[PDB]
């Protein structure tokens, strides 16, 4: 019953302008000591608290980004708004607004978090990968590679989900402004290349579907 | 700012062993109220952080008393008595003292095991790949323990640095292991005037460095 | 610098 949701634009380009909201419920930053802020953090990083507003309307801001940070609020329609100017993509990150009082009563600490909401600050199009095999060179190793795609997620099965065991598919990295994947699969050898062995992939957003089945070199 | 050094940074347990974390401020953060902010925060993957500890020694509510804070000033400290499943996540301390507010970089509470070494293998760019004018070695390092691994990429002999490219992922469901992948990427013109590719692998599980290569001709 | 809490 006291809840906060974090809203935001999902991407946007570097040297743009950011703008996130805040739906507070089961309290009021109206109330006297109350107070709502911002807390981000990029991909498998560490935490950065950016700012924080008060009930008064007294504000605080990290020295990092004294420039680029503009929060403000909205007492009865219950929200609170956080701007940076001139983004780019350091600024790709989750961002969190938590709850916090100046008193011992209300709680002074960050009990309350939203579940968060992910800013990615690209300059990237819609791109489709290249989805290639990897064949090798006593169990076998076999792999699928799916390079240079944006934005965001693809999806890897091997023979559409009947093989899993000694499976990897390994976080998506940068490379340029594009995302690139790997996966592997570990068989015994009296399997492969005697059964097949297919490689399915997909990236909903440029609605590219590929199965690639491996071959012995 | 005050810098809040947590260490180690990365902590091994048993299931059901005594776990302790240090956080040391730059600075003290005694508000002059006469509060000490020193707040403890978990985080599981996919979630949002939560409150353990506040005010250096206590326990929020729900949490279980196995978890305690001590400590004064600038040396705190975060001890469990008796590590469970759960608590496995990463650990932030916090200070709300000074402004700007600052966390730790983050301890994180894995799964201690049996040492184990990488099973490496290679694998060139593909056919496909390669007509499209770009050239790609693959190299995985899978089921390893300790997390903890340096690879090398050679080129005739030669290191290489530039244009390389690396993925590892968390600690494995089943066996506990640790799994890395590494990339070389390459034009297309670079890599057919080099011949030899090699992915070389030292670990704590071998003085000797796993050495996996091929090739261009024999492909 | 001091962050704001009730004494
Ligand atoms: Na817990």
């Amino acid at each position: 019953q006291v809840t906060l949701k974090e809203s935001g634009p999902g991407i946007l380009k570097p040297s743009q302008t950011l703008s996130l909201t805040c739906s507070l419920s089961g309290f009021s930053l109206r109330t006297s000591g109350m107070g709502v802020g911002w807390i981000r953090q990029p991909s498998g990083k560490g935490l950065e608290w950016l700012a924080h507003i008060w009930w008064d309307d007294d504000k605080n801001y990290n020295p990092s980004l004294k420039s680029q940070l503009t929060i403000s609020k909205d007492t009865s329609r219950n929200q609170v708004f956080l701007k940076i100017t001139s983004v780019d993509t350091a600024d790709t990150a989750t961002y969190y607004c938590v709850r916090r009082a100046h008193n011992v009563v209300l709680g002074d600490w960050f009990a309350y978090w939203g579940q968060g909401t992910l800013v990615t600050v690209s300059a990237a199009k819609t791109t489709a990968p290249s989805v290639y095999p990897l064949a090798p060179v006593s169990s076998v190793t076999l792999g699928c590679l799916v390079k240079g795609y944006f934005p965001e997620p693809v999806t890897l099965t091997w023979n559409s989900g009947s093989l899993s065991s000694g499976v990897h598919t390994f976080p998506a990295v940068l490379q340029s402004d594009l995302y690139t994947l790997s996966s592997s699969v570990t068989v015994t050898s009296s399997t492969w290349p005697s059964q097949s062995i297919t490689c399915n992939v997909a990236h909903p957003a440029s609605s590219t579907k590929v199965d690639k089945k491996i071959e012995p070199r | 700012d005050v810098l809040m050094t947590q260490t180690p940074l990365s902590l091994p347990v048993s299931l059901g062993d005594q776990a302790s974390i240090s956080c040391r401020s730059s600075q003290s953060i005694v508000h002059s109220n006469g509060n000490t902010y020193l707040e403890w925060y978990l985080q599981k993957p996919g979630q949002s952080p939560k409150l353990l500890i506040y005010k250096v020694s206590n326990r929020f509510s729900g949490v279980p008393d196995r978890f305690s804070g001590s400590g004064s000033g600038t040396d705190f400290t975060l001890k469990i008595s008796r590590v469970e499943a759960e608590d496995l996540g990463v650990y932030y301390c916090f200070q709300g003292s000074h402004v700007p507010l600052t966390f730790g970089a983050g301890t994180k509470l894995e799964i201690k095991r049996a040492d184990a070494a990488p099973t490496v293998s290679i694998f060139p760019p593909s056919s496909e790949q390669l007509t499209s004018g770009g050239a790609s070695v693959v190299c995985f390092l899978n089921n390893f323990y300790p997390k903890d691994i340096n690879v090398k990429w050679k080129i005739d002999g030669s290191e290489r640095q530039n244009g390389v490219l690396n993925s590892w992922t968390d600690q494995d469901s089943k066996d506990s292991t640790y799994s890395m992948s590494s990339t070389l990427t390459l034009t297309k013109d670079e890599y057919e005037r080099h011949n030899s590719y090699t992915c070389e692998a030292t670990h704590k599980t071998s003085t000797s460095p796993i050495v996996k290569s091929f090739n261009r001709n024999e492909c | 610098a001091e962050f704001r809490h009730d004494s």
